[PDB]
RNA sequence: ACGAGACUCUGGCAUGCUAACUAGUUACGCGACCGGUCGGCGUAACUUCUUAGAGGGACAAGUGGCGUU
């Protein structure tokens, strides 16, 4: 998980099931950052895998899930946005005294 | 085949509640002081 | 300094103006800004009775266009629509002939140049050519480029050396001549953002105004400091004195000029439609300007109907 | 149900106490504006956003709103703030004064004021409400 | 250079190429009265009782009229002589006259320039169609 | 911070655009008389029916009423 977030993912989760020592079987999560889990953009900004462990005692399955961070061009993440967030662009810089006296060369 | 190894922490939040319970507080203890 | 009267109203219209413009070689035709895929004609007949009339809805085109401009000639009326496209109204065939969409770049408008020399597009790469029909690559803009989006150039108003202007919704514009071309100071403090200011035939003029309105003064030469003006709104419409140097702009219904000489108003009577309830907002209207000579106004408000004023100018 | 979820709120609160001047009462120029100076990755989201804008400018043509702290309110409010009467208020020429705190004024060493009148006291202590 | 949309509805299209010429009245090509399903039959009379008979002296509206379906086939003349009416008078004399005429036939009835949406709907899990469901036992 | 919403696919609308020798036009037309276009073949209209893409379009946007307005 530490690796994965100074890797510069946006958040990520590892949910690790099966026999954990005992007859029973638990499973752990270890969700670290942020991560959606509904609609379409999962699809392109989540991105997970399963493994199976084979032990002497049974499998143990490994599920971990990636939120890749937003990067325009470069195609370590995904290029479009999280649809719900909206971006404003900062109006230009107005620093102007009572009378206008600018420095020129 | 190998067998995965369990820190006394996530033992004693595993059988915390069990009849392992005397055996994981006392293991726990040893780890976090047990000079 | 005029006296105007609205002595009656007409019906039916659904496109209403945006920018005044022609062209002074084939005025014979008059444009009108629209969204139902069209761009709307006018006519003259200059009477009491008739003054504005329904022709043909001119269908065709791919958007809504930001500016109206014609080419030197009436052959040729250049339409920009707010997304590129370059469409070319012509008479020959009755109809549009060419249509351009060939810029990778969302281009805000388009324009002619007035000997037919140099082509200026406003690309959105931060890369700005110079094109030519005759087929010489002329000049390029590679280095220290705009740091904004370039809405439109424009040119010498009459028959003169043409002087490039690029004017942008960027509040960046730049004024140069074809024979310095050459670039004093680059410096930021822009108040508001301009849709159009033409150039002095002269090229000693170019006026401004924003927001705040100080509308400050910009030489030809340089860009030294000479004076600041006051001013209202962001301007959406805009006409020059045919004879002298003057400026005007619309905060809403009403109208404000203002003179480089007196500064001030004469009489301004103003005419508006009334109704019972207060809380309801009127219908509202843009700006109003004279054509070519000044003997009849438009307007239209957005409760879809038209009026027309007459005015005796002197 | 048309009601705005909190994204569309605060981006065209943001929306229009950055780009105040620019926007208008008409949906389609508040849309295209919208276009302009902000990144929205929906169509739908940037419609429904110029829409609040266009209502949230009706709330403001008419007042001020308390999310929304645009520069030309503020400006007004800060030199309606700054105001001062052309004489004060504490300027009285008589000021009315009962019997008790004149007696604690002479008693403060204060009694040779001019500017106080003496009122006669109330004649009667009825001055509780009613109980029940 | 040329325009032309013609009449369509629903499923079925009047391809109603618009130009001077004989311009006689036929739907399909055959009398005014006179189709053979006999069911919408006056819909086209009504109109051409108040102009006279110069009027359409001229205008040649060539029809190719192809699709199965009343609501939509019948309907679709009626949306295609509104066209008609309106190009012609838009492109020949002013649009003022297209507007009186459009205006008494689009406020006489609404239904010209609006279709039905509605359409059949996708057919779901666990069930015979759209919205029914198997029985459920207990 | 998840979930809801946004989002993705899907319909419903373009007399606008992009253009199609595989389905859809043709009067410098033959397979017709006593001036109504006539199916293996006849296809220099940048297309309306069809296909599918780049966009547009709807936002409680307008008006009236109720509501801390």
């Amino acid at each position: 998980l530490r690796f994965i977030m100074e890797s510069g993912a946006k958040g990520c989760e590892v949910v690790v099931s099966g026999k954990l020592r005992g007859q029973r079987a638990k499973s752990m999560k270890f969700v670290d950052g942020l991560m959606i889990h509904s609609g379409d953009p999962v699809n392109y900004y989540v991105d997970t895998a399963v493994r199976h462990v084979l032990l002497r005692q049974g499998v143990l399955g490994i599920k971990v899930k990636i939120m890749l961070p937003w990067d325009p061009t470069g195609k370590i993440g995904p290029k479009k946005p999280l649809p719900d967030h909206v971006s404003i662009v900062e109006p230009k810089d107005e620093i102007l005294p009572t009378t206008p006296i600018s420095e020129q060369k | 085949g190998t067998d995965l190894v369990t820190d006394p922490f996530e033992d004693f939040e595993f059988n915390c509640n069990t009849k392992y319970s005397g055996g994981v507080t006392r293991n726990l203890m040893r780890e976090l002081n047990g000079g | 300094t005029e006296q105007m009267t609205l002595r009656g109203t007409l019906k039916g219209h659904n496109g209403w103006v945006t920018q005044i413009a022609t062209t002074p070689q084939f005025p014979d035709m008059i444009l009108s800004a629209s969204r139902d895929k069209t761009i709307i004609m006018w006519k003259l007949t200059r009477d009491e009775t008739n003054y504005g009339i329904p022709q043909r809805a001119l269908r065709g085109h791919s958007h809504f266009v930001s500016d109206v401009v014609i080419s030197s000639d009436g052959q040729f009326a250049l339409s920009g629509s707010w997304d590129g496209t370059l469409r070319l109204w012509d008479l020959t065939t009755g109809t549009t002939t060419r249509r351009f969409v060939g810029h990778t770049k969302d281009v805000l408008s388009v324009a002619f140049s007035s000997d037919n020399r140099q082509i200026v597009s406003g690309s959105r790469d931060k890369t700005i050519k110079l094109w030519n029909t005759l087929g010489v690559c002329k000049y390029t803009v590679q280095d220290e480029s705009h740091s904004e989006w370039v809405s439109c150039v424009r040119f010498s108003p009459n028959s003169s050396n043409p002087i490039i202007v690029s004017c942008g919704w960027d509040k960046l514009v730049k004024v140069w001549n074809l024979a310095n071309c050459k670039l004093k100071t680059n410096h930021i403090g822009h108040t508001g953002y301009l849709n159009t200011v033409t150039v002095s035939p002269d090229g000693s003029l170019c006026a401004s105004g924003g927001k705040d309105g100080q509308a400050m003064l910009w030489d030809l030469n340089e860009g030294k400091h000479l004076y600041t003006l006051d001013g209202g709104d962001i301007i959406n419409a805009l006409c020059f004195s045919p004879n002298r140097y003057w400026l005007c702009a619309a905060t809403g219904p009403s109208i404000k000029i203002w003179d480089l000489e007196g500064k001030i108003i004469v009489d301004e009577l103003k005419q508006e439609v009334i109704s019972t309830s207060s809380k309801a907002e009127p219908p509202q209207c843009t700006s109003l300007a004279w054509s070519a000579d000044g003997q009849t106004l438009f307007a239209g408000y957005t409760d879809n109907l038209v009026r027309v004023w007459q005015v005796t100018i002197g | 149900g048309r009601v705005r979820t909190k994204t569309v709120k605060k981006a065209a609160r943001v929306i229009i106490e950055k780009y105040y001047t620019r926007l208008g009462n008409d949906f389609h120029t508040n849309k295209r504006v919208c276009e302009e100076i902000a990144i929205i990755p929906s169509k739908k989201l940037r419609n429904k956003i110029a829409g609040y804008v266009t209502h949230l400018m009706k709330r403001i043509q008419r007042g001020p709103v308390r999310g929304i702290s645009i520069k030309l309110q503020e400006e007004e409010r800060e030199r309606r703030d700054n105001y001062v009467p052309e004489v004060s208020a504490l300027d009285q020429e008589i000021i009315e004064v009962d019997p008790d705190t004149k007696e604690m004024l002479k008693l403060l060493d204060f009694g040779s004021l001019s500017n106080l009148q003496v009122t006669q006291p109330t004649v009667g202590m009825n001055f509780k409400t009613p109980r029940g | 250079q040329s325009v032309q949309v013609f009449g369509r509805k629903k499923t079925a299209t009047a391809v109603a190429h618009c130009k001077r010429g004989n311009g006689l009245i036929k739907v399909n090509g055959r009398p005014l009265e006179m189709i053979e399903p006999r069911t919408l039959q006056y819909k086209l009379l009504e109109p051409v009782l108040l102009l006279g008979k110069e009027r359409f002296a001229g205008v040649d509206i060539r029809v190719r009229v192809k699709g199965g379906g009343h609501v939509a086939q019948i309907y679709a003349i009626r949306q295609s002589i509104s066209k008609a009416l309106v190009a012609y008078y838009q492109k020949y004399v002013d649009e003022a006259s297209k507007k009186e005429i459009k205006d008494i036939l689009i406020q006489y009835d609404r239904t010209l320039l609006v279709a039905d949406p509605r359409r059949c709907e996708s057919k779901k899990f666990g069930g015979p169609g759209a919205r029914a469901r198997y029985q459920k036992s207990y």
